[PDB]
């Protein structure tokens, strides 16, 4: 609901109408299989000494 | 005036972000990935005159 004020006509649009709003991930970049089924996981690096 | 100069050279010669094309939050069914970019900037000195 966030309004934009056209440029057109002078009109007042909701974000929703020049867009598409949704809960998603930050970055898209890995995605893991386990046993041919999606999870996640985490690597574990150990220190030096 | 001297900064209407500096904001002229701003304009005309600009970098622009490259990007790809195809890249990961995608459409079911995209075969082929490929960088795009753009050559903003200037090169000689007939173009800056």
């Amino acid at each position: 609901n966030i309004s934009l004020k056209s440029k057109t006509n002078g009109s007042v649009i909701k974000l929703s109408d020049v867009a598409n709003v949704e809960i998603g991930s930050q970055a898209y970049n890995f995605a893991i299989l386990e046993n041919g089924k999606p999870a996640t996981a985490a690597a574990i690096q150990l220190s030096p000494g | 005036s001297i900064s209407d100069v500096n904001n002229a050279i701003r304009e005309n010669n600009v970098e622009i972000a490259p990007g790809r094309l195809g890249d990961l939050p995608a459409e079911k069914g995209q075969l082929i990935t490929i960088p795009l970019s753009a050559q903003g900037q200037l090169s000689s000195l007939e173009q800056f005159k």
